[PDB]
């Protein structure tokens, strides 16, 4: 999964966590995102993950606070998802990687890019 | 795990109850803890949630602004006060915990909301026929009609007669009033000689009743 | 928002696929958890399965969830039924934050046995002089002993069918012959009693060859 | 400061925090980086941003378990930082991008790109 | 690593503004943090600023920090200065894991009272000869009831100045009259005291107009 | 927020103390904490940090391989296990919670580190002028010298006499024992008709005295 957070589960029931915050409170501990496609979180804890795939332009949305239900809501503005997966990536900023947009980007899509013609 | 209800049993309507449910058994405060409902001989009905800190409740809808479910570590118990109540909040009321899904649950405990209050039942013969003819078999019984609360108990002979003795499921009447029948099948060839008597206690309304039960005469 | 349906009863034979469909009822949210529980006698609900499949243990592996068609779908497969699997099976589900938790109506699973010959003795009681003079006529009928559970009981007061002014009890299936017994009364008023002739028990059963009518005229002996 | 992430202080003491907080309430919500140029967190917590410049081709690194001291050293290999900030910013792969690199990039400077001659 | 220096001391008027500068010293990394601590009397410290200003709540707003300069200079601001500032000031510093945790040598405080209230009444009492059994000379300068703090008392010894022979204690200020009273002890041992003749206290004060001599000659009456 | 620091005292040099801090007051374990300490009449030096899980101790210099911070949420005690002890240890002992920047603070607990024993003072005459003119101003006391630990109480004239009396803070002399002064003003017209007596008591050696001061004669 990756270095600094937590790889948990096989297979489809694949996910990642982020350290607890054990800082304090009782708001959540152990956020975790599933890494195969397609699939989400089925419980808060993520103690499994479930399958509900969307569209293009559109994300998971999770209501429940034991066992989620699932609405496949439209993407936010300012991001997008190409993908049945459900994800709402952020824009790439062209621009403050090194080069200039070519295509803004929209829910469907992401941004292409230009450069400096010298 | 064991988790055991409390405090239901009869109440006025409009009256006010509070259930209980004690567990330990797994990590109480350490998991999500749901109050479902059952009208005997019908479905499931979900009823109550509680989070595992008890910061936040979530109700259906017939008992939402008259129910309310709480937690307490101390002896890890449930808190259904139930106000206002009605007929149709008459039911076995289980706990049970929400954790994944409804993980283990309670034996239930029954909440009755009636209005008509105790009252013995009539014991009526259900007459084997006269005209039966010798060498087959006869039936024979005791309607015991009209009763509340449950239970009744029924037997034949003082015990002594059990062979063929069918005792039913009591039937609540719409009058609010319970009714139930028993009967055995016998011998024809017997109706002249032995005796069939049912003997009944509603030992509720402390009424207690020997019924001879024969061929009816003209 | 907030549904969801059930077939009333399903039944089906010992060592074969039992399938219960639970619908999403126009929900639309076909994929989420949907539990599968279980209800045997007057005994509390056993969670049979959570998330769709991953039957908790105990359980016995041939209970299986599958949550197929997505046209709204969820199923319970019981593969191999065995004779403890006798129960009402409800499944339940989400809307955990959408709105309500919520079960389905509940599906019946009766077994097999010998049935085809296990015909109900029949009888018929009138109501007693001792309770007609309390206002009130209760005729029953009595169906002892028979196989299946399925019977169909009607009452006809001079020709006239009668509903809702009757109720059933049915025993549960004797631990000796594996029959049923059912008793069904019909109440009416004094006054509504001695008004009418003929009283009638009809019953139509499987082991009966055509239906089996039981009579009195009222006033005779 | 960003969708997907929580914005927490006012004027020199904004904070992107990321780790978002699963929609809670008064959640521990910690991971924040201050967005002001040239200001950093103070604490590991980030309760206050606090006011270290460094120059070009450096980043600020912040010993301290409690209350941050602050060493402005150098650019890690591979990145680079062109202002007071102190932040190593990744170099732009042009090539991911759309484009070749005219010139590679350095501590000091951040990689240009020349696109495909049309 | 091991730096923070502090001025010794500083007094001013009430409604005054006091600063006072806590020095790096081979602070190289200046802006790392600073905070200021306040002690009075044989109390605890008082936390009156961490992170360099946004004082916590309760210190009165007059209390201000601020890290400028940034050639190495924190500093304190003290506005409006009150009669319930009087303390010990202290510069707590960072290095949290650069090494280890370090403090300033701390700032006297003291207010401008009623000056020149009144000059010290100077007294010097000779050792007693039931000391003098025991084998210790003990001579005591007593200076009596004075405003400001600052004093300097000097024993001379057949003209030779004392130093690091002597001790000093000095009252808290009195409640009544806002005055301070102070003991010099001067020991000899009793041979080093019966070799010299003249001992003699010299005492300077603002109050005094010139320095006032007590003495005595050893032996006389 | 409430510290409380205690276990300090008299200790031999080479020898050990632990000290606690009890606290709750807050979010103990939740928190960073700290021990400073500061010599009488001195500055305060940073001393020790425990990691708020516990894990980890950081500590200065001139105490570090003898001295020991260690946290038990048990009670929110603090853990200053203090080894090897020499003179330069004697100070009032603190603890705080280094929490964003030492938060809050105890009253502190004193640790002394002595070779001196319990000893008893030795009580002398500050004798007022026997050539003073009639109608100024005389002084006259008591010198409480050579005692240890503190502290040492005095009154004149069984506390009859108050106005005038300034008696001074003890000093610590090279020898590692205490000494102070009390001196009063009186009028110089009384030196031959009232009795001035100061009455000093050392109850840590069990030292009592009372000794009158008037002008020395010839």
């Amino acid at each position: 999964c990756g270095p600094g957070k937590v790889q948990n589960g096989s297979g489809n029931n694949t996910r990642c966590c982020s350290l607890y915050a054990p800082g304090k409170e009782d708001c959540p501990k152990e956020r975790c995102i599933c890494v195969t496609p397609e699939y989400h979180c089925g419980d808060p804890q993520c103690k499994i993950c479930k399958h509900y795939p969307c569209q293009p332009g559109q994300r998971v949305e999770s209501q429940g606070d034991i066992v989620f239900g699932f609405r496949c809501v439209a993407c936010a503005m300012g991001t997008f998802s190409a993908g049945r997966d459900g994800h709402c990536r952020l824009w790439t900023n062209c621009s403050q990687f090194g080069f200039l947009t070519m295509f803004p980007g929209n829910k469907t899509h992401n941004a292409v890019c230009i450069p400096e013609p010298l | 795990l064991q988790l055991v209800e409390s405090g239901g049993g009869l109440v006025q309507p409009g009256r006010s109850l509070k259930l209980s449910c004690s567990a330990s058994g797994f990590i109480f405060s350490n998991s999500y803890m749901a109050w479902v409902r059952q009208a005997p001989k019908k479905g499931l009905e979900w009823v109550a949630t509680i989070n595992p800190s008890g910061s936040r409740t979530y109700y259906p809808d017939s008992v939402k602004g008259r129910f309310t479910i709480s937690r307490d570590t101390a002896k890890s118990s449930l808190y259904l006060q139930m106000n206002s109540l009605k007929s149709e909040d008459t039911a076995t009321y289980y706990c049970a915990r929400h954790d994944l899904s409804f993980d283990y649950w309670g034996q239930g405990v029954m909440v009755t909301v009636s209005s008509a209050s105790t009252k013995g039942p009539s014991v009526f013969p259900l007459a084997p026929s006269s005209k039966s003819t010798s060498g087959g078999t006869a039936a024979l019984g005791c309607l015991v009609k009209d009763y509340f609360p449950e239970p009744v108990t029924v037997s034949w002979n003082s015990g002594a007669l059990t062979s063929g003795v069918h005792t039913f499921p009591a039937v609540l009447q719409s009058s609010g009033l319970y009714s139930l029948s028993s009967v055995v099948t016998v011998p024809s060839s017997s109706l002249g000689t032995q005796t069939y008597i049912c003997n009944v206690n509603h030992k509720p309304s402390n009424t207690k009743v020997d019924k001879r039960v024969e061929p009816k005469s003209c | 928002q907030f549904t969801l349906t059930q077939p009333k009863s399903v039944s089906g034979s010992l060592r074969s696929t039992i399938t219960i469909p639970c619908d999403r009822s126009s929900g639309g949210i076909r994929d989420s958890y949907v539990s599968w529980y279980q209800q045997h006698l007057g005994r509390p609900p056993l969670n049979v399965i959570y998330a769709d499949d991953q039957r908790p243990s105990e359980v016995s592996d041939r209970f299986s969830g599958s949550i197929d068609s997505s046209s709204n779908s969820a199923s319970l497969t019981i593969t191999n039924l065995q004779m403890d699997d006798e129960a009402d099976y409800f499944c339940q589900s989400y809307d955990s934050d959408f709105d309500v938790y919520i079960f389905g109506g509940g599906t019946k699973l009766t077994v097999l046995g010998q049935r085809t010959v296990a015909a109900p003795s029949v009888f018929i009681f009138p109501p007693s002089d001792e309770q007609l003079k309390s206002g009130t006529a209760s005729v029953v009928c009595l169906l002892n002993n028979f196989y299946p559970r399925e019977a169909k009981v009607q009452w006809k007061v001079d020709n006239a069918l009668q509903s809702g002014n009757s109720q059933e009890s049915v025993t549960e299936q004797d631990s000796k012959d594996s029959t049923y017994s059912l008793s069904s009364t019909l109440t009416l008023s004094k006054a509504d009693y001695e008004k009418h002739k003929v009283y009638a028990c009809e019953v139509t059963h499987q082991g009966l060859s055509s239906p089996v009518t039981k009579s009195f005229n009222r006033g005779e002996c």
